[PDB]
RNA sequence: CACCAUGUUCAA
RNA sequence: GCGCGGAUAGCUCAGUCGGUAGAGCAGGGGAUUGAAAAUCCCCGUGUCCUUGGUUCGAUUCCGAGUCCGCGCACCA
RNA sequence: CGCGGGGUGGAGCAGCCUGGUAGCUCGUCGGGCUCAUAACCCGAAGAUCGUCGGUUCAAAUCCGGCCCCCGCAACCA
RNA sequence: CUCAGCACGUUUUCUGUUUUCACGCGAAAGCUUUGAGGUUACAGUCUCAGGGGGGAGUACGUUCGCAAGAGUGAAACUUAAAGAAAUUGACGGAAUGGCACCACAAGACGUGGAGCGUGCGGUUUAAUUGACCAACACGG
RNA sequence: CAGAGGUGAAAUUCUUAGACCGCACCAAGACGAACUACAGCGAAGGCAUUCUUCAAGGAUACCUUCCUCAAUCAAGAACCAAAGUGUGGAGAUCGAAGAUGAUUAGAGACCAUUGUAGUCCACACUGCAAACGAUGACACCCAUGAAUUGGGGAU
């Protein structure tokens, strides 16, 4: 039997969100030259933003975030954000034909150490009263709605701890500043955190991950039933 | 005989001199961009009754939250699209007609 | 009996299953929601003799039908969905067995989370197989 | 096996023409879970609507046209 | 999208 | 001549460790079909290499021996 | 020449019960499908096992003498 | 703040890529300020190529090339058409809509196997006196 | 954990020494999807992520300057897709040749699995396209209505 050797572990999110305990997994039963301890603590957890912070609008249910393991406290996988992405389907379905696609990248490095790129998309829109056949736009101006991105994403960003940027990827508080500040250069359909990657990381500090949880949920799987 | 000005294909005389080919969709066969005709298709996943049998099994999905779909963009060789019957063979006088959107 | 967690009879456990359908065979494979932990793999390839038959929408039914035997012995009330072509430069169009494998888990009573297609699309191509002239029948 | 109700003949089909596409209403006895269920089968021989039919797997559905 | 090659010489 | 494996219908082959043989495949029929190949369903068919001790009952347990493989032997 | 190999249905090749109208592919026949031919399908026919003897209940096989075919060798002054 | 900014709306105008629409033109298909128009009412300027189909872009000569080749480029001989655009038809293992028990389907009852009757072929014979779905119990 | 692959059906091929699948990652080389169109740029070949750079190009604006400097071209020059060649790199994917499956009367083909040269870069060579708009260049006149790209001007 495969599911004898199994121990059931629970995932907890950092403190940012309101379900903390998401996506109960398995793992096998320490065998002695080998700890579970250590083959967890790398693992990614992929859950919708949605069933996160168990408040829904069609913004956060398009939009899923993976958490990497950082910590095994017994039954509890403490982890940390590894990656968040807005899923394929709404992503496919922005692009229209006949405006145009911007896309950009930049590159922040966060006060705590953490390295991120954060693939800015935008979408050209037709005015009201507009009879033109297409909108695209001008390569100079596509130009400055990428500077002023990469300006204003490495300035508010490169400020923070790593809690406080997730807190700002999430709820769309990055985003709708960044719609407003760079709509009176083009006019924007939609401009969108496409994904964002934790590139690197600073080295494993204990006390700073403690911290990013506060105070850890208690799972109940260390158990007699 | 030149069966029709354009001669098939989106580019005109002194625009451009080439555009890199794409593979068609199922044949893989290399047509140039503007040539090979291109359908972008909304594809539900799932049948109407298929789906409502995984809407009513399903937390998320209903009514209100919508079920996601494909979204793929299609671009077959000109062989391709007139043996999949998406696009045929018109009359003579009829061949002049062009859909600017998806009817 | 089950091997499943600490929890009452009502709450769900949700896992990720991966339908993977081709035109040649289909998959319906269970994973853990991280992928590094497999409940359950069964294919369309094993419950029929023939090959021709393997990626038909009822070997992918019956195929659907063993999983939801294993997966509530291993505990696993729900089940979030991935489905998948076999894309990248390929024919990136779901097979037959698509979506007659999602239906018999909704119809076998496992509740379904949320469908994602996650078929693997390129930002720019290698070249596909077949020559210039491409496959000719 | 359960006896389906035809509510409707949906046309001719296969090649030949021997076979009929119907919908077929399911008829269970009402506290069941799969009562008041409708499928689209297809019929060998013929059959007018209002014609019960017993079904092996009423899991399947035809692949209508 | 299984396989499906060919029909002597002028003349009417 | 030492240890390992192989012997089970025409071909092919897994065995319940001492309570009776199985699938694979070929050989004759209906089905598919308008005609195919493939696919199906249906009726052949092996004293289970030779011997014993014959455990309630030996393809299965056990003692020799013929046959066939590999890796090893070796002073009339 | 010594020595070595084989002669088998019209063609090319097999043949381990010592033995199946001896087997295989092709061809020849007779019927189909086709407007017609080929392909294809359903059938049936055709062997002095080169020849003479001998072993044997039984010989293509086993032992021979012959007729052919085809090579290997055919040496050193 | 790449900010006295960005996009749009109505209208002018220059440059570019085009489209369905007046003359006119063309053997026609078609072309049409983007000419194939302004041409027997035949002359704005310059330039390159063609002269029935082949042989043949071959042979020789020469110049380039590492080579593959490239540029230049014949003749003997041979032929009564080769072409071009349209019309009408016939045909498609091209779409689309129909139909038919001389088509299938779902079936029936048989023919092909046997014996005989009769017609046809062949073989015989002094002689065994049209037709090959739409010939073969038919020329009553 | 028991098959994946592939096809019209298959079989070559991979697989209990763990294939296929699933997750995160790494390496290497190509390539820049959707947006992408009767759109732009370029003398033609041709050119599609981003940011920092180098020299340019056309159009437009102008009561700037110049003052016939022009048009077109044998000869002569420099570019010129893909394949090909030489010398070094690279070698991921597709893949002439070749090899195995299969289909076939035959299959030297199409189809499946592979796989060499090539594909990609640097520096040389070649100069062979349905290099097309099957339409030489420069001027002139030329009716109409939607649009479109860049510049300028009115509100
Ligand atoms: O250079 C132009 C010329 O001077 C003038 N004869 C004009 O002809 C038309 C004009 O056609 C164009 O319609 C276009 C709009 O759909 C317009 O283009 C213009 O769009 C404006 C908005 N973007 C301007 O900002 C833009 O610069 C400009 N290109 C016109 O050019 C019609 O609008 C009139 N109704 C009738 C005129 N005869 O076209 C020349 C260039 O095409
Ligand atoms: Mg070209
Ligand atoms: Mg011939
Ligand atoms: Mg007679
Ligand atoms: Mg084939
Ligand atoms: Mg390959």
């Amino acid at each position: 039997e495969t599911m004898a050797r199994k121990e059931w572990y629970d995932v907890v999110a950092p403190a940012n969100f309101e379900k903390r305990q998401f996506a109960k997994t398995i793992c096998n039963k320490t065998q002695g030259t080998r700890i579970a301890a250590d083959v967890l603590r790398g693992r990614v957890f992929e859950a919708n933003l949605a069933d996160l912070n168990q408040s829904a609008g069609e913004e956060e249910a398009y939009r899923k975030v993976r958490f990497t393991v950082q910590e095994v406290q017994g039954r509890n996988l403490l982890t940390q954000f590894h990656s968040m992405e807005v899923t394929t389907d709404k992503m496919a379905s922005l692009l229209r034909k006949w405006c145009t696609t911007m896309e950009t990248t930049v590159e922040v490095k966060t006060a705590d150490g953490y390295t991120m790129r954060l693939f800015v998309v935008a979408f050209t829109k037709p005015q009201a009263n507009q009879q033109s056949r297409n909108c695209y736009a001008k390569q100079r101006l596509v130009k400055w709605l990428r500077m002023r991105i990469t300006k204003m994403i490495k300035r508010r960003l490169s400020k923070v701890q790593i809690k406080e940027a997730v807190s700002l990827l999430t709820r769309n508080v990055l985003s709708d500043a960044l719609v407003r500040r760079c709509n009176p250069i083009l006019p924007l359909r939609e401009l969108r955190i496409r994904k964002v990657r934790v590139v690197r990381t600073p080295k494993f500090d204990a006390q700073a991950l403690l911290s990013a949880h506060g105070t850890i949920p208690a799972s109940v799987e260390a158990d007699q039933r | 005989t030149t069966k029709r000005r354009n001669h098939g294909r989106s580019k005109p005389a002194h625009s451009r001199g080439r555009v890199k080919p794409i593979h068609c969709f199922n044949c893989g066969r290399l047509t140039p961009k503007d040539k090979a005709v291109g359908r972008f298709v909304v594809r539900r996943m799932l049948d109407a009754a298929s789906a409502r049998d995984v809407a009513e099994a399903s937390p998320v999905y209903g009514a209100n939250f919508p079920m996601p779909k494909l979204y793929m963009k299609q671009r077959f060789c000109i062989a391709c699209a007139i043996h999949s019957r998406t696009v045929r063979a018109r009359p003579v006088g009829n061949r002049k007609i062009r859909y600017t959107r998806k009817v | 009996k089950a091997y499943g967690p600490n929890v009452k009879k009502g709450d769900l456990v949700y896992g990720v299953v991966h339908i993977y359908a081709s035109f040649n065979d289909t998959f319906v494979h269970v994973t853990d929601t991280s992928g590094r932990e497999t409940y359950v793999k069964v294919t369309g390839g094993m419950k029929v003799k023939a090959d021709r038959d393997e990626s038909s929408p009822y070997a992918a039914m019956m195929a659907a039908q063993d999983v939801v035997a294993r997966c509530k012995e291993c505990g696993i009330n729900a089940l979030h969905v991935k489905m998948r072509a076999v894309g990248g430069v390929r024919t990136k169009s779901p097979g037959p067995g698509a979506q007659a494998a999602l239906r018999a888990l909704a119809r076998a009573g496992m509740k379904i989370g949320r469908i994602e297609d996650v078929t693997p699309i390129p930002t720019d191509s290698t070249r596909r197989k077949g020559s210039r002239r491409g496959r000719r029948l | 096996a359960q006896v389906g109700l035809i509510i409707k003949v949906l046309g001719r089909t296969g090649s030949r023409g021997n076979v009929t596409q119907v919908r077929v209403r399911l008829m269970a006895e009402a506290g069941s879970p799969d009562y008041n269920r409708t499928i689209v089968r297809n019929v060998k021989g013929p059959c007018k609507e209002n014609d019960m039919l017993s079904l092996m797997e009423t899991e399947r559905e035809a692949r209508r046209l």
